[PDB]
């Protein structure tokens, strides 16, 4: 029944002690902390308490929308000999550090996810044509559907798949998803091998990497511009933004200390020194 | 279908409980937004996990 | 109708 | 039953005829729905509709055909190849529109010492693949209805290349059903399996299926039967065995509506 | 009017939303509907129905009639498979065009129980023992009937009921497995063997048939709705 | 009672077995599928089972807005030689192939239909001048109406059929159609002809086309740009997408195997071998 | 005229049924929205058409 | 339709914001939670468990295993420090990143009690007395035990229990301290000291290492959640 | 001031009366959409207008 | 003010549509109706009173 | 309040 | 009002 906006415990007075009660002395081998008040070791007032630990909740930690990639596509005029860019991005957390960071201070999490996209475009050539207002195909693609191999491909029909059209200079697009995972809940770490290596078989046969678990998790968003090329080539970014809600986590982890280096643990020869020069007696 | 919850006042106008109304226009609880109405734990499956009660006046070895 | 809390 | 009954032996009568059988692999109901007459609260033409009962709802036997290790398969439409069969026949002609379910009974014996496997395939609105490569959804309504005679299976699609005088005719592959798509998944329809080891044969109770209640006989074709040899026909050591197949089939249900004059159709 | 502030979102056209939206012919009399033989209410319904399995697709059975017929002999007890199988219903080259297949390629993730029958079409004098087996993923996939005899099996004789069924249980590690070929994920493997030998007796045909279906338990479902690779539109 | 998302069946623990019942054992030339769970033929435990087959309900399969058509229509300068393209589409889902797949899993169907439009546009030629935002004009003509000959001839006054009003730049435009049909359902597939060839007719005049009903069954979409002629070229396209709702499907079918050959079940050759090598006794 | 129904809840905040509340618009039925309110159907049309109901211990051929 | 009128605030994306959106998997599946060990309901439970302080960063005990250990000795008694901290918990380099500093660096204000506990890891035959001290902000900071004593201390024993705690009780002007070094919101002063000294017989080690832990005490609250200087992503 | 009426429904979903609910806005009538909620008469003051009732059964002259 | 979303259809006209919208007259006295004979309610109406076929549409 | 019909 | 479900 308590509530993480109810307030603290409330101090409590407390006075002189000549007793065989010892709370200050204890025993950290046993494997816990000393749960000691101010109380305990020293004379306090009777405090009325009124602080709370409302905005340190695990939804309150992680209710705010992070970048987890930046898109690039563009629609260039019709004469040119390089292909009109559509963008591939393979679903993750772990593009960019800081989101990356707090979820890792946790093993296992479950949430819902809700996907907020910010896009901007610009003009490439110093030149003096201009384009009409873009619309743009966001397709999420799960594991097994077809890849687009071509901006205008049959793929972007999108039948069955997810998609969304947005159209530049309104409000941010916003989908929400539920908890997809075919776990209980999703490991921010898995210590094994999605493979055996089996004696009777090739060596190259039983080989997976380390940590990984399905080779395509989760699967992709493909991004077009769905406009036909304009004479004037138009460059644009779609910034992706993720909020965990509706979240539960597990088995709590240290922080990432020394820089990230990949999608694993692996860390970089010349990052891991942390720690700042500081004196044992210098305040 | 509303729901009616109270909000935590803080900073209170020259101006009894305040309220808040939330209505789910959705299907699915994942379109749904973060209640907030949230709860605390006791924080001894990570703090204390021994298997004998700790009483901290007595001594912890003993 | 209004489910209060 | 203790006293003697069994899936395996079977009476059915229609009419002035029976059907015995003491070897069957109980009977199939498509879609578990019996053959109905067009209910008041179903019904569209407001005349008052002719059922012949007994003269058409009866048991009409078609010509047999032959099983050799050469055979792709064999196809019927519904009611096409009951289109010259008595009263049956005769009611579907002078009637603008027609409705009918049907029982079908498919009979293939051979002996113990035999092999193969019919898959007897019951398909709602079975349209056919053309010979066309350059023109589509062009076969001729003579060539799409081949009466009582039915039409064969192909294992070889070989398109038609007489662009002046176009054959105008279906190309039905086997392992295609005919139309693109793939045969092992053909038993979603119903279906029965004359296995020579177990049964001599199938028995299918087809209901009138249509997206309206009652339609042009003559135009549209409802039910097609498909016969397709799953395993191959096999005989102690003979290289070129033979076992006959003879198809028969009963109207049930039938009433017809708008009384006119007979339809004569162009088919040749 | 009433004070109103645009949430993101606004505009945005997602294709797998639900909304109301205004009729273009308003007051069309409907025709009714009328009671059509065969409905169904869910894809699974399908999944459940068997559909026979293009076993043989060597290069020169496959894509004709032949690939659905699994010849057995007469021949001396050999302790070699009939066939070999591997446990991916939606992308398995034998199980991804079947009708629990293509529907399985329609969505991302499938869970449950599914049922192999296998039917023998040699004639009545015929007579047999054979062994049905599933091997849970993680070993040297089966290739004797002494590892197979280790898994889950049903030896199968030959007689007055023609067809026989092994059901492979659903056991996996994760909740659900994904529509793809992937080590996380995989399922295990199907494989026949002789238990004893086919024998005929004289004036008999030597060599038969047999012919296997799959379908799924009701026990079994499937998740997340997605584009199947089995039909294209180049141009 | 069975509600779509209700959870399916628990495993029963199950025992040891030395019966005259033979669950394993029976003969499918009978036309049935064997109603076998695994407590039929192993071992098994209690598991008390959550899923649910909530996805894969007629609605929820085809709960998604896929694209049917895309159609071409623009506004080119005054001057010009060529007449303003309007659009002109018959309706119906066969001019691509994902949606049409996945309504001939049956032969029949009833649904209320959602159709939305998303318009892009874009400058033709390498120019500078510019167009102020255009208005389109999408017009139904049901089968019988006078078809527009002219961008701007007298049909477009609209004073019966139903049109759409659509503003470039604005949220895509959407409306709803009940079920049309002038059948009990909707048929996928019409093994018959429109015609009856008779003895003493013309053979010429007793012929139609395999498998089609109506010569004109639901009637056209006319579009145009409402804008007159810009001293710039600009060329826009509308991508139409259809969402089957309150959808009734009926009598199973295959899906198609082979590539689409046209409006009908017509398979061309060379398009006819679409299972892979694969050894019998492989892995 | 307001319709109140459950949302079958997945993934559960740290925070009893949900409800979400749907309202008509409009006077024509396709103009509304997807239910979603469907029901199952026993597969035996499909998978069991035969007319002597089978029972699967005993032999399917007697 | 409705009357309605655009607030400001209308179409603006707020990462902070709270609102519902469309589901892009309607009818999806979702697979139920079991019961994991180890749930996590507020970061300040994680602020409560004791961690390991890296008191010496010395220039070359600093990024090693060396800067957890305290040394001691036999030696005789002085009044100078051991080790001498201020109470700055997200700012001083070696309480910054103990688990307490970290979480503390993910938010702009902190309030309440914090406890120190020492571990003496000498040998049983070890004796000793040390004062652990803490001053309150405003004075010249404790360089001799004489000025420490007049703080709020504990004289640990060692003997049997092997650890001491100190508790930090909270004495500050402001209701919130900030998370960075400020005078404004200064904390105090942590020092350690002989109280005698330690005292080993003949055979046994002079030389000694004592482990400090910092955690939070159950009235500590952290507030204005905000990015930290910890982690970063150049390029 | 909410009004709730009976939609028709024609093509229903796999999943009891369908409403709808309308509000007025304006205090003009004329600013009010078409309710669509009309009536049918009978065809008799076109079809037969004769002042002696005509008996269908019965010689029309006599 | 209220949260709310613009769903697609949002600015369309469809000429079919159904919606109140501003008056531009308010407080208009409207002339009441009058009991004229010959009302109709239902195209159909018209359809079921008999009407004379041109048979003969011969060239002359 | 609710005028129904 | 409301019809609950
Ligand atoms: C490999 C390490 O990272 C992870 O473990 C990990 C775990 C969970 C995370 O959540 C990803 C789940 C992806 C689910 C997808 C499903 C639907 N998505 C959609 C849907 C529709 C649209 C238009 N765009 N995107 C996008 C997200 C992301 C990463
Ligand atoms: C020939 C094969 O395809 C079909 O059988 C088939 C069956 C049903 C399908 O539904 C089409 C029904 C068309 C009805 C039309 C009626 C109203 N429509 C409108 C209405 C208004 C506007 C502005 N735009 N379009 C557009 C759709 C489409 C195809
Ligand atoms: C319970 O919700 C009954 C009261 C409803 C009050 C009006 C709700 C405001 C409009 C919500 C429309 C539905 C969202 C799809
Ligand atoms: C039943 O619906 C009675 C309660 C109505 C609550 C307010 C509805 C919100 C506004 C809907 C306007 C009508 C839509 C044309
Ligand atoms: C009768 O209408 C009483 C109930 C009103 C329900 C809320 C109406 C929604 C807002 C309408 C505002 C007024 C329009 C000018």
């Amino acid at each position: 029944a308590a509530t993480s906006r109810d307030a603290l415990p409330n101090t409590e007075a407390s006075g002189p002690t000549h007793s065989k009660e010892i709370p200050a002395l204890t025993a950290v081998e046993t494997g816990a902390t000393n749960p000691l008040v101010p109380s305990d070791t020293v004379q306090t007032r009777h405090v009325v308490q009124h602080r709370s630990r409302s905005e340190s909740s695990i939804e309150s930690f992680f209710a705010r929308g992070a970048c987890v990639t930046i898109m690039t596509v563009d629609n260039p005029a019709s004469t040119t000999n390089k292909d009109k860019l559509f963008a591939v991005w393979k679903i993750t957390y772990k593009d960019t550090v800081q989101l990356r960071r707090k979820l890792e201070f946790f093993t296992y999490s479950r949430f819902d996810m809700e996907l907020t996209f910010v896009v901007t475009a610009n003009f490439t050539e110093t030149n003096n044509g201009h384009a009409l207002n873009q619309v743009y195909q966001i397709m999420y693609v799960p594991p097994g559907a077809p890849v687009p191999e071509k901006w205008d491909d049959y793929t972007w029909q999108t039948s069955s798949n997810p998609s969304i059209f947005y159209t530049y200079g309104t409000a941010p697009a916003r989908i929400s998803v539920p908890y997809v995972g075919i776990s209980n809940a999703y490991s921010h770490f898995y210590d094994g091998f999605s493979k055996v290596p089996l004696k009777d078989q090739s060596a190259a046969l039983g080989d997976s990497l380390y940590g990984a678990a399905s080779l395509n998790d989760f699967g992709i968003l493909a991004v077009r511009v769905v406009n036909d090329h304009n004479p004037t080539k138009v460059t644009s970014k779609i910034r992706v933004y993720l909020k965990p809600k509706h979240i539960r986590v597990w088995c709590p982890r240290p922080p990432r200390a020394v820089a990230y280096y990949g999608p694993g643990v692996d860390y970089k020869d010349g990052t891991l020194t942390p720690l700042s020069t500081k004196d044992l007696t210098t305040y | 279908g509303a729901q009616v919850s109270s909000q935590k006042v803080g900073a209170h106008e020259n101006s009894s409980t305040i309220n808040y109304t939330t209505i789910n226009y959705y299907r699915d609880s994942a379109s749904n937004a973060a209640s907030k109405q949230d709860f605390s734990q006791d924080p001894s499956k990570f703090t204390e996990p021994i298997k004998d009660v700790l009483i901290k006046t007595a001594p912890m070895l003993n | 109708g209004s489910s209060s809390t | 039953e203790a006293c003697g009954y069994s899936d395996r032996v079977l009476q059915l009568t229609l009419g002035n005829s029976t059907i015995t059988t003491q070897e069957a692999a109980n009977s199939v109901v498509a879609y578990g729905r019996w053959p109905e007459y067009l209910r008041d609260s179903e019904a569209n033409p407001v005349d008052q509709p002719t059922e012949p009962d007994v003269a058409a709802c009866r048991f009409y036997t078609l010509d047999t055909v032959s099983w050799t290790k050469e055979s792709r398969g064999w196809w019927w439409k519904l009611p096409d190849a009951l289109r010259d069969m008595g009263l049956f026949g005769q009611n579907m002609y002078y009637h603008y529109l027609g409705r009918s379910g049907y029982t079908v009974h498919v009979q293939c014996n051979a002996s113990k010492f035999h092999q193969g496997a019919l898959g007897v395939f019951a398909v709602p609105e079975m349209c056919l693949a053309g010979d066309s490569n350059t023109t589509t959804m062009h076969t001729s309504y003579q060539n799409a209805n081949p009466g009582e005679k039915g039409g064969t299976f192909t294992g070889t699609f070989t398109p038609d290349n007489n662009q002046t005088s176009p054959a105008r005719r279906f190309c039905p592959v086997d392992y295609l059903l005919g139309n693109g798509t793939l045969l092992g998944n053909a038993f979603v329809f119903p279906h029965q399996i004359i296995n020579l080891r177990t049964n001599n044969c199938a028995t299918l109770v087809l209901p009138y299926v249509n997206s309206l209640s009652i339609d042009s006989m003559v135009k549209h074709n409802n039910w097609g039967i498909a016969i397709l040899p799953l395993a191959p026909l096999n005989f102690a050591s003979e290289s070129s065995p033979e076992i006959p197949i003879t198809l028969t089939i009963a109207p049930m249900c039938c009433e017809f509506n708008g009384l006119r004059n007979i339809t004569l159709p162009r088919l040749q | 009017g009433l004070p109103v502030m645009n949430t993101p979102g606004s505009n945005q056209y997602l294709t797998a939303d639900n909304f109301q939206s205004p009729c273009a012919l308003p007051e069309f009399d409907v025709t009714p509907p009328i009671d059509i033989p065969g409905e169904v209410k869910n894809m699974m319904e399908l999944a459940e129905i068997d559909t026979m399995i293009p076993f043989d697709l060597s290069a020169t059975k496959k894509n004709t009639m032949e690939m659905y017929r699994v010849r057995l002999s007469d021949k001396p007890h050999t302790d070699d498979p009939i066939l070999c199988l591997s446990l991916s219903p939606a992308s398995d080259p034998r199980l991804s065009h079947t009708m629990l297949g293509e529907i399985l390629n329609y969505y991302t993730h499938w869970a449950g129980s599914l049922k192999f029958t296998f039917l023998f079409c040699g004639s009545m004098m015929a007579t047999g023992k054979l062994l049905v087996s599933y091997a849970p993923p993680g070993a040297d996939p089966p290739k004797k009937r002494k590892e197979a005899m280790l898994g889950t099996h049903v030896i199968w004789d030959i007689g007055l009921q023609s067809s026989c069924t092994m059901v492979v249980p659903w056991i996996s590690n994760t909740t659900y497995r994904q529509t793809i070929d992937d080590s996380f994920t995989e399922g295990g493997y199907i494989s026949v063997f002789y238990q004893t030998r086919i024998v005929v007796p004289l004036s008999t045909p030597r060599e038969m048939d047999i012919l296997g279906f799959v379908s799924a338990c009701n026990d079994f479902s499937v998740r997340l709705l997605r584009d199947t690779t089995h039909i294209e539109q180049k141009a």
